[PDB]
RNA sequence: CGCCUCUAAGGUCGUAUCCGUGCUGGACUGCAAUGAUAAAUAAGGGGCAAUUUGCAUUGUAUGGCUUCUAAACCAUUUAAAGUUUAUAAUUUACUUUAUAAACGACAAUGGAUGUGAUGCCAAUGUAAUUUGUAACAUAGUAAAUUGGGAGGAUCUUCGAUCACCUGAUGCCGCGCUAGUUACAUAUAAAAGCAUUAUUUAAUACAAUGACAAAGCCUAGAAUCAAUUGUAAACGACUUUUG
RNA sequence: CGGCUCUUCCUAUCAUUGUGAAGCAAAAUUCACCAAGCGUUGGAUUGUUCACCCAUGCAAGGGAACGUGAGCUGGGUUUA
RNA sequence: CGUAAUGUUACGUGCCCAAAUUAACAACUCAUGCAGAUACCAUGAAAGGCGUUGGUUGCUUAAAACAGCAGGACGGUGAUCAUGGAAGUCGAAAUCCGCUAAGGAGUGUGUAACAACUCACCUGCCGAAGCAACUAGCCCUUAAAAUGGAUGGCGCUUAAG
RNA sequence: CAAAUUUAUCAUAAAAUAUAACUUAUAGUUUAUGCAUUUUAACACAGAAUAAAUGUUAUUAAUUUGAUAAAGUGCUGAUAGAUUUAUAUGAUUACAGUGCGUUAAUUUUUCGGAAUUAUAUAAUGGCAUAAUUAUCAUUGAUUUUUGUGUUUAUUAUAUGCACUUGUAUGAUUAACAAUGCGAAAGAUUCAGGAUACCUUCGGGACCCGUCUUGAAACACGGACC
């Protein structure tokens, strides 16, 4: 029924500097920096020089008045982003087979082989930004860690649907390398 | 049309049997005074007997709404024929005059309900205040103070000038 | 903000493209998401309702009760100093060159053919030879350093 | 616009053209009659947008669509 | 040097969309027109990208079976894609439409003389007053890229080099205008016929 | 739709498919680069012409003269986007950021901002013969020639591509605006007072044209016939001929 | 009428590519999705056309121009 | 329905093509292999959609619900029904009991039979609308043919449906 | 014709929101993040005053906004057309207008000027009754044939004689002006012309005879003279 007004306001932190400037919201912590332009969207971004930073939509329809609190979320992951990151951690179950994941220095990739005692390694990229690493002190584990939730876990990803197993029963065959516990790098653990 | 409001009245026109056949009135909304004189007669129809011939129509006359700049909430009772069905309806609309609200309502039927007008029989249409309203649409207006920046304008076509040199720009500042 | 047009009460905008078509109405309440109830009373407008299309809105916005009567908002105005105000402000100005420039009289047109090409001979003279590419040198020194020397001596003539 | 094309309204066009040859001679002005003229009245409008309608003497060819008819600003009224 | 308004109306294809463009130049064109559209590979299509990519390849499927090379010429680059949808609003088989068909030139990216000329807008055919905030558009520059036209970087490398030109010719006439409003103080004592005859048009001329 | 959710925006993996590459044809005859550039030497062809002429016609220009806009809005982004300028910070770059103002899709702007600040006009003659002659405060401007560097090429209106342009050599040292004010001089009346009429061109700017009209430069190829046999129904084709 | 020859098209998918599901452990299979690119044969009997038989085959799908007699053949049908 | 001139008329007015991209509006609809586009007419249904739009009925509610992070859910007992087997449960004649702020002889792929567990109850924070059922607009789905192809064509998506 | 909304207008009026006193609140902020200063487009349809606060209560003037209707109302600008052999066998017919016209008052710009009032007869309205006829509802109202004065308004008739470039010309089209002389034999000017074509362009446009419910038919006939 083409609703008038739609609205929500993001409380921004002591000390980064957002600065949304027409659309692109720009955001600078301790972790570095991260930009994303929301220009796709149709929507009020302004920083009504506060700490905060707004964003409303004026006659939108129903669905169109949905992308008000998913901006405002896509936000608020940037402020976490730059201040504790981000860190996943996929921890390779295997049966029989042991899986063997190796990254270097700094050789972003990785290259995981030995499954399902199959002699292809597959090798598959990290986004621009995060990097891939062994977990020390809980082995047969990765820890995937960067800046933007959206490489970060499209990293993780990609390497869980590669490992994939075919044409056999996939509720018996477990394996491959499966997130545990998605999670920030500085607060407060890991 | 705009279809304006009447009071048509009507008879029974009196065989010497019976002196002083007892006068109903109507409210009908017509675009004109013809259209209203078989508004009348086929409401009527459903509620007393007395066809045309066998009826008289005294007076009709229109009513001008007694407040036109007065802001104010029309509900309209309405029944409709479907496809599979007729059914009631309580539509509100925000208007100023009475017979603008109901125009209001013929084109809101035709539109989201397909609804050609000759299924609509409107029952009431009153002037409810407010916190009576239900209609999420029209309550959207009954708060003051309410803001909503303008994004809307004519852009003439071709123009005063077919291939511009300037740029129309949606936007400024 | 941004700040688009706010449909208020009362912001002053000037109507558009109808039958008020240059007039400054007030908004004095909003009718549904598509029209207003205008009502300029020290302008020639009487109390009714508007298409917002035909409406382009202005910077002002004066101070009633969103129910008022025409008398109310017409106080309004004259407290605001909305008309001293209006026609100088910073494109009220430019409404009444175009206005000036409206139609424009043959003798009128015709007089600025003439006023602009006098002045135009009077620009074309105070142009472009700058400190580019001179001193040093400008050879031969006698002829093509002719001119300038007016600019430069002044006086007399190379010589 | 409706008020534009009604100015035109009762005015005088021509398409004029060229041929090569005569069957004149310079009777008149010194002429081969080496530029042919067929005149016409606007006599109304027709759209809405200014478009108008003309009546010339003898019928204009066809292959003169696209090309130039003049408006002569006479028959003046104002 | 000449046109039958002016030399020739050079509009510029980028945000327009296709066929309210293609219609407001075909009109013109049976009248007389002689029109150009530069960049045709930033005009529009309005709906999203592969609802307009299969309307393109259903149209890739039309051919003559007795002989694919009488069939339906399917003209990949997208200043030739939109020069089919201003042929179908001519009558191309009239010598009228035919003649109002060769008044028309059409540019994948703007060059010779086309650059440093004059670039007019079509307001109706443009996208951002027509469509909605939310529906989805494309343009025929990458509609054209994934059908077969192999120039798509050839042009945006010599759009850029044209755009870098124009850094430079917008340098020159930014400063070479800082000496037109320097002389309009040297002959403000003209004698005074800038002081008062040009507030005929006057506040601001 | 406080959670959840592959979806609503937005990302992503991705088929023997699809579309391209590679491969085969090529608008008959499209386009680009390039090579030579005639029957010569008495005499005439061919350019280079645009200067070369009267001459004659062409197109724009219609009774100066009913025009130019080949100077402009940036590239990509976009219906709360999208904009300017200013200033303090900053660029490989109106780099990016921070405050403050401005019309916060007005009339504006849809034409003239005439976007290197336009002209039907300078000439104080503004036009079918016309031209112009001096003093007082402003103004300083377009001007022709021979040996270096930086720059310009998107299916073409002249590529031994080249226009601001190193330091050199000399002149017509010529023509000049605007303004107040003064004077000479000259053209101009188409016969009609329902001056509309062939509705035109002596005008100027660009372009060809032929008959006697001045020089600068130039000095070939193709095809047939014969030959080959990498080819061939015939053409065509690959070849060769002091 | 069939067969022979030869080309193109459909998808109502037999197989293969990419998949989702099983009462999917593996193997083998079944159900479904995107999907018409390549492939879909050699014989005995009958003029057949389907079905059946031997066999090969990872695997042996269904049809369109009644496709196709100045293409043939002339076995069926059909003049004396 | 003679042969002409002028004017005015149902089908139409984005371009083909005469006339609106209407200084006229309110809505509806996003269609990934025919979105849809004028009668007759050139097909398409039954039944669905937490796609969106409107509407009708009933409950919960400004006693604090709805959602969610936070509690229990075992048992008076394998009463019996019962051996794939019923200990909180296929079936099931049958049917009666916990506790309080607050726990189900309890629906289950089959967890051989057991366990737990958790969608009720109710103390929370939340503190504002929530819940279902129903209806008929459009779109989608249902919706599969053979030459290449048809709203007449182009093309249209704050429409040109 | 309702609308007493429009507008101003009184009456105790009680509201469905703006103006002057202000606590908190996010605040790039200030100094010691309170305040200081903003934001009010956090401001409490909170506190004080005031604001028709909705009509309630009132009456109205731009005749009471708009709509419908009527008055050669009037004016303006266009477009197309204009039979007409007024006797190759029946009035140029009547109308109307303009020019010399006894007066006398009353005014008027002051010009050959101009207006008015004064004459009889016949009506017709408006008004005041008295009759009469006959009906919606009848306190009355409407109506037919009258009558007479009271009266105040308006039309008609009373314009004869002679003359003239003023309507139907009894389907009117008629004028001013420009261009152009139908030369003794033969030019020229203006307009027109699918003569058989050719050129150019836009619209239209299937192949005839035939039998047929239906032919361009993938029905038959017809290569041409």
């Amino acid at each position: 029924m083409r609703t008038i007004n739609s609205n929500q306001c993001v409380k921004i932190p002591k000390d980064i500097k957002a600065s949304v400037k027409a659309r692109v919201v720009t955001i600078t912590g301790t972790r570095g920096t991260l930009k994303r332009s929301f220009k796709h969207l149709a929507l009020d971004m302004y920083m009504p020089d506060k700490r905060t930073l707004k964003v409303e939509k004026w006659f939108g329809t129903k669905k169109e008045l949905a992308a008000v609190r998913t901006v405002c979320s896509h936000i608020e992951n940037m402020i976490k982003g730059v201040t504790f990151g981000f860190q996943y951690k996929m921890r390779a179950v295997y049966a029989h087979f042991p899986i063997n994941c190796v990254t270097s220095e700094n050789n972003t990739v990785i290259e995981i082989r030995n499954f399902l005692g199959e002699k292809y390694i597959r090798r598959v990229e990290m986004a621009p930004g995060v990097t891939v690493v062994n977990s020390t002190a809980q082995k047969d584990e990765l820890i995937v860690e960067g800046n933007d939730i959206e490489s970060v876990s499209g990293s993780a990803a990609l390497i869980q649907q590669s490992t994939t197993v075919k044409n056999k029963d996939i509720r018996k065959f477990l394996d491959g390398l499966y997130v545990s516990e998605k999670t920030t790098v500085v607060k407060l653990e890991s | 049309g705009l279809l304006k409001e009447y009071e048509v009245v009507g008879r029974k026109l009196p065989s010497e049997k019976e002196p002083q056949t007892p006068l109903y009135k109507m409210r009908i909304f017509a675009p004109d005074n013809i259209v209203a004189k078989s508004r009348f007669w086929y409401f009527l129809r459903q509620l007393k007997k007395f066809k045309k011939t066998t009826g008289e129509i005294v007076s009709i006359k229109q009513v001008y709404e007694t407040s036109p700049v007065k802001i104010k909430n029309f509900g309209i009772w309405l029944r409709y024929d479907s496809r599979s069905g007729t059914h009631n309806m309580y539509r509100e609309y925000r208007d100023l005059t009475v017979g603008g609200a109901v125009t209001q309502c013929y084109r809101d039927m035709g539109a989201r309900h397909r609804a050609r007008a000759h299924s609509i029989q409107i029952i009431k249409v009153d002037s409810i205040p407010a916190a009576k309203t239900r209609r999420v649409h029209v309550k959207q207006f009954h708060d003051s103070k309410i803001k909503f920046p303008l994004v809307q304008r004519v852009h003439h076509k071709g123009n005063r000038k077919l291939f511009s040199f300037r740029k129309p720009r949606t936007y400024f500042q | 903000m941004p700040f688009e047009r706010f449909v208020q009460t009362g912001r002053i905008a000037k109507a558009s493209a109808g039958p008020l078509k240059g007039r400054l109405v007030a908004i004095v309440d909003v009718i549904d998401q598509n029209r207003v109830l205008v009502d300029g009373p020290l302008t020639g407008v009487p109390r009714q309702e508007y298409r917002l299309n035909n409406l382009h809105l202005t910077k002002y916005r004066i101070k009633f009760p969103y129910t008022a009567p025409t008398r109310i908002v017409r106080k309004a105005w004259t407290e605001s100093d909305l008309k001293a105000q209006w026609k100088v402000s910073p494109w009220s100005v430019k409404a009444q060159n175009i206005c000036k420039r409206s139609s424009l009289n043959d003798f009128d047109r015709f007089k600025l053919r003439y006023a602009k090409r006098q002045r135009n001979k009077l620009l074309t003279i105070a142009f472009n030879t700058l400190k580019k590419r001179t001193k040093a040198d400008g050879t031969p020194r006698v002829l093509k350093k002719d001119r300038r020397e007016r600019l430069r001596a002044e006086k007399a003539k190379g010589g | 616009r409706k008020e534009h094309g009604s100015f035109y309204v009762g005015k005088r066009c021509v398409y004029v053209y060229k041929a090569e040859t005569k069957k004149c001679v310079p009777q008149h002005p010194e002429r081969k009659t080496r530029v042919r003229a067929v005149w016409g009245k606007v006599t109304r409008i027709h759209g809405n947008t200014g478009a108008v309608r003309a009546r010339f003497n003898r019928n204009l060819p066809g292959h003169a669509m696209g090309h130039r008819i003049r408006i002569m600003l006479y028959p003046s009224r104002i | 040097m000449t046109g039958l308004t002016n030399r020739t109306v050079v509009i510029d294809g980028r945000g327009h969309l296709l066929g309210r463009l293609a219609s407001v130049v075909a009109k013109y064109l049976l009248q007389g027109g002689k029109v150009a559209v530069v960049r045709c590979e930033e005009l529009n299509l309005s709906g999203h990208f592969y609802r307009n990519k299969i309307k393109f390849l259903a149209y890739l499927r039309k051919r003559c079976n007795v002989n694919p090379a009488r069939g339906p010429f399917h003209f990949r680059a997208p200043s030739r894609i939109f020069y089919k949808a201003v042929r179908g609003m001519i009558p191309h088989k009239t010598k009228r439409g035919q003649a109002a068909l060769a008044r028309l030139r059409v540019f994948d990216g703007i060059p010779s003389p086309y650059d440093k000329r004059r670039r007019v807008v079509v307001p109706i055919a443009m996208r951002v007053l027509t469509l909605r905030s939310d529906r989805k558009y494309c343009q025929v520059g990458r509609l054209s890229h994934e059908v077969g036209w192999h120039y798509q970087d050839v042009i945006k490398s010599l759009e850029r080099k044209r755009k870098a030109k124009l850094r430079v010719t917008l340098k020159h006439n930014r400063e070479l205008k800082k000496l037109t409003v320097k002389a309009r103080e040297n002959i403000a004592k003209a004698a005074e016929p800038f002081n008062k005859i040009i507030k005929s048009y006057g506040y601001e001329v």
